[PDB]
C-alpha cells in the first residue's frame, strides 16, 4: 500500500517514463521511502493494466 | 530607448580554467564568479578589482549564489557537495552533503532561509540555510537538471532538464503544479515579477512563457546555443532588454518586447557560459570557458 | 525644433480596451469610445469626466462630432451606428443598413452628412437630419478601415484592407480616383489634409505615407513605429509646429516634423497599444488612447 | 506578402467571402466540404478564414 | 524650510466625488476611493492607471493598506467594510456588523488588525486573518469620524462629531483618556504623530491643532485654511522638511511648517474642496483628491 503522496509522484514518472532504469528505479525508490521491489514491481503491473491487444 | 550601446570597461583575469557563473551581489557592491578551477573569486562590480579567493571545493565548482542581504554565498560543485560561505570571512559554513553526482545549479530563496540544489542525479533538493540539512529531495526529472530558481516571494520554484521538460514546484509542498511541454532546457528563471518564465532550449532559441496560461508570448533567436546551458537575464535598469551569452562567443541582447536583437557584444575567445545584469547600474557581466578564462564588464547609457 | 510633449492627465472610465479619441471642434470636450459599448465625454482642459454615454448593444469602433459640437455619431460591432444629442446623451436614431460591423464614421463640415465604414465592404452617407440612408457605395473588397471628408465636403476618402484608398465625389457616389501601390499593403487608416490637397495613408507595414492623391505621388513616407496588426489613428498637428501624430503597437505615440521625415518626440507612458491619438483645435495638447492592458486616455502638452 | 487573389480565382474568393460574410467560424467538417467544393486544399480554406477574422482591428 | 511642490500629473475616472487617496507602503501603489462606490488602483507617481476594484452597493468614504501592501480594507454606506485582495481585486471577506455607515477604517502596524468607526457611534477592532469582529466599543455618542493605531498597535486614537479624541488600549478596550477642546468642537478627523507621543485633531472650527493626549495640552496650532463642513484628512509629512498637510473647503491643499505653525505652501488646481491628501512614504510626493465638481485626484513633487 502506498500513500497518496506516493502513489502521486509513481503515477507522474509513469505518465512522463514508462520505463525507468535499474538505477533510477532505486534512486527513486530512496526519494519516497519504497523500497526498490516495491517499485519495480509497480511499475511491472502499470504496463499491464488496460490492454486492447498483447 | 531604441538600442544600448554596451562597452568594454574591465577584463577580470584569474581563473585558472573555464569560468562557469557570474553573480553580481544584491547590493550591487560585488560581482562573485565562479570556475573549473575549483575556486570562488570575488570582484568590485564598479572597478572590476579582484577583492578575494574562496577556497574549499575538492572539484569544479558550476555555479555561485547569493543571498539577499549579500552576506552569503553558496556554490554547487562536482564534489556532489554544495557550500554555503561567509564572504567577509570567506569560510565555509555548511557543506550540503545528499546528492549522488555532479551538482549544477543553486539558488537562495528571496527570504534566503532555503537553497534549492539541481543536480546531474536527476533531482532538486531544497535545503535549509540555518542547519545545512536537506529538506526535500523532489524525483524531478529523468535526465540532468540544468537550473533551479525561486519565484518573487519564494512560493514557486522552476527546475529545467536535459529530459525536455521545464516543471514548476509548490515550495511547501513539493509537488508538481505545472509542466510546459522535444529538445533539452538548458536555462530556465522567472521573471522579475514572477508572472514569466524565460526558458533556453538547445536549439538555439530562447522563449518566454507565460506558465499561468502556458502559452510562448516571445521568441528570441540568432545565437548559437547547441551544447551548453547558457544563463539568460531580464535587464530592467534601463531599456528593457534580454541578456544572452552565445556559443560564436558573443554576448546577444533583444529588445524584450520587438525580439529583435539590438547589441552584441564581442571580445569574448571562447563560449560566453553565463552573464549577469547589475542590481542598480546599467553593468553586464560576462565569463567564457577555457579557452578564454575571464570575466568581462560592459557598460551602457540606457 | 521639436515639441515638448508632456503628460498631465490619465482619464480611466473604461473597462475594457479604448477604441477612438476625437476632441469636439469647439475645443471644450474629448469623446472617448470603447469595446466596454459604452461613450465618455471628458473636459478637454481639466481632464475632468462629464458623461457616460450608453445604449450599444456590442464594442464601438469609433465616434465623431458635428461641427457645432452638439451632436455625436458612433460605429458599433452591432452592425448600426447611433446619433447623439451631447448635452442629454441621449440616442436621436439608431442607423440600420450595414450587414456586418461598422467601423468608422464621420461628419462632413456642414454636418448634414454622416461617412460610415463597414466590414460589409460598403461605404454609406447618411443623412443626418432625417436619419435615412442616402448612398451605399460597393466601395471595397475587404473591411473598409476608414472614411474622411474633405475641407469643403465635395470629397469622401476611404481605406481599405484591400489595399485601395479611394477619393469618392458626394453628391454623385462616383469614384474620381483609386489609388495602388507596390505589393499592396492593406491600408489602416487614411485621412484627407487639413488643405485638402493630401491623403495621408497608413499601411500595415509599419510606414505612413503623405500622397498626392491627384498625381497618384507619395511625397513623404513616416517610420520608426510598429503598425502591422492594428488600425491606428494618425494626424495633422497644425496649432505649433507642422507635425505627424500617430500611435504603434509598441505603446509610444510618435511625433515626426511633417517636412523633414524625423521622428521629433516619443511619448512614453502607456501600457498597450496607443490605437488613436487626436490633436486639440487650438492648443498644443494631443489625446491618446490604449488598448486592453491599459484602458485609459492620456492627454499631453507641449509648448510648440 | 501578396493579395491571395494571385493564387485564387475570383470565384473562390467570392464563394469564401459569402460564407464568410454568413459566419465568420466554420466547423472543421464545413471548411473540408468548402475546399471540396471549390477545388481548393483543406488547409488553404482554414487559413484564409483565420487570416480573414484577423484583419479589421481595433483591439485584440 | 519652504517646499516647492508642483503638480505633475492628474488622475481623472471617477463619476462621482473622490473620497479618499492612500499611498501603498511599499511605495508603488496609489489607492483612491469614491462615492461612485469604486476603489481605484494607480501607480504611485507614474500616471498610470492599474485596476478598479468593485463590489460595494454604496459609496465609499475610506480605505486603507496593509502594512505588506497586498491587502486593502475600505468602509462603505453599505454598512459593512471589505477586505481586498489587490492583486486579484478579490473580495476576501465583507466585515458586518455596524448598524450604519462605515466611515473610517485602519489597519495596525502588525496588520492582523482592523479598527473601524461608524455613524453608529460605535468603534469595532475585527481579526484580519479570520474576518471576525473581535470587540465592539460603544466609543461616542455621536457619529465616528475617524479611527487610527500607534506606531505600535498598542494604542487607538478615535474621534466624533461628540467633540471628543479619545484613547483606547487595544488589548482591552478600555478607554485611557478623554480629551476636549475649549467648547466641544466636532472633531472631524484625528491620528497619531508618527512618533505616537502626539495626536493630530481637526476640528469643524477652520483648526488643526497637535496634542500631547498623555499630558492633555495643545502644542502646536494650525489656521488659515477652510474646514467647516467636511471631513477633511490630514498628514504629517515627513520624507524631506517637516510638514503639516491638509485639504481644505477653498479647493486648496495647505502646507504647514510643523514646528512654526506658518503656511509655507498652498496648492492651487482643484476646483472643488479638497477632501482627501496622502503623503508618499520615501519621494516628496503628495497626492490629493476632490468632491463632486472636480473629482480628480492630483499628485505634486517637490525638491525637499
Amino acid at each position: 500500500v502506498f500513500s497518496q503522496a506516493q502513489l502521486c509522484a509513481l503515477k507522474d514518472r509513469f505518465q512522463k517514463q514508462k520505463y525507468l532504469s535499474l538505477q533510477q528505479m532505486q534512486e527513486l525508490s530512496s526519494i519516497l521511502n519504497l523500497s526498490y521491489k516495491q517499485v519495480k514491481t509497480w511499475f511491472q503491473n502499470q504496463r499491464m493494466k488496460c490492454k486492447r491487444w498483447q | 530607448p531604441v538600442k544600448p550601446n554596451y562597452a568594454l570597461k574591465f577584463t577580470l583575469a584569474g581563473h585558472t580554467k573555464a569560468v562557469s557563473s557570474v553573480k553580481f551581489s544584491p547590493n550591487g557592491e560585488w560581482l562573485a564568479s565562479s570556475s573549473a578551477d575549483k575556486l570562488i573569486k570575488i570582484w568590485g562590480a564598479y572597478d572590476g578589482k579582484f577583492e578575494k579567493t574562496i577556497s574549499g571545493h575538492k572539484l569544479g565548482i558550476s555555479d555561485v549564489a547569493w543571498s539577499s542581504d549579500s552576506n552569503l554565498l553558496v556554490s554547487a560543485s562536482d564534489d556532489k557537495t554544495l557550500k554555503i560561505w561567509d564572504v567577509s570571512s570567506g569560510k565555509c559554513l555548511k557543506t550540503l552533503k545528499g546528492h549522488s553526482n555532479y551538482v549544477f545549479c543553486c539558488n537562495f530563496n528571496p527570504q534566503s532561509n532555503l537553497i534549492v540544489s539541481g543536480s546531474f542525479d536527476e533531482s532538486v533538493r531544497i535545503w535549509d540555510v540555518k542547519t545545512g540539512k536537506c529538506l526535500k529531495t523532489l524525483p524531478a526529472h529523468s535526465d540532468p537538471v540544468s537550473a533551479v530558481h525561486f519565484n518573487r516571494d519564494g512560493s514557486l520554484i522552476v527546475s529545467s532538464s536535459y529530459d525536455g521538460l521545464c516543471r514548476i514546484w509548490d515550495t511547501a509542498s513539493g509537488q508538481c503544479l505545472k509542466t510546459l511541454i522535444n529538445p533539452p532546457v538548458s536555462f530556465v528563471k522567472f521573471s522579475p515579477n514572477g508572472k514569466y518564465i524565460l526558458a533556453a532550449t538547445l536549439d538555439n532559441t530562447l522563449k518566454l512563457w507565460d506558465y499561468s496560461k502556458g502559452k510562448c508570448l516571445k521568441t528570441y533567436t540568432g545565437h548559437k546555443n547547441e551544447k551548453y546551458c547558457i544563463f539568460a537575464n531580464f535587464s530592467v535598469t534601463g531599456g528593457k532588454w534580454i541578456v544572452s551569452g552565445s556559443e560564436d562567443n558573443l554576448v546577444y541582447i533583444w529588445n524584450l518586447q520587438t525580439k529583435e536583437i539590438v547589441q552584441k557584444l564581442q571580445g569574448h575567445t571562447d563560449v560566453v557560459i553565463s552573464t549577469a545584469c547589475h542590481p542598480t547600474e546599467n553593468i553586464i557581466a560576462s565569463a567564457a570557458l577555457e579557452n578564454d578564462k575571464t570575466i568581462k564588464l560592459w557598460k551602457s547609457d540606457c
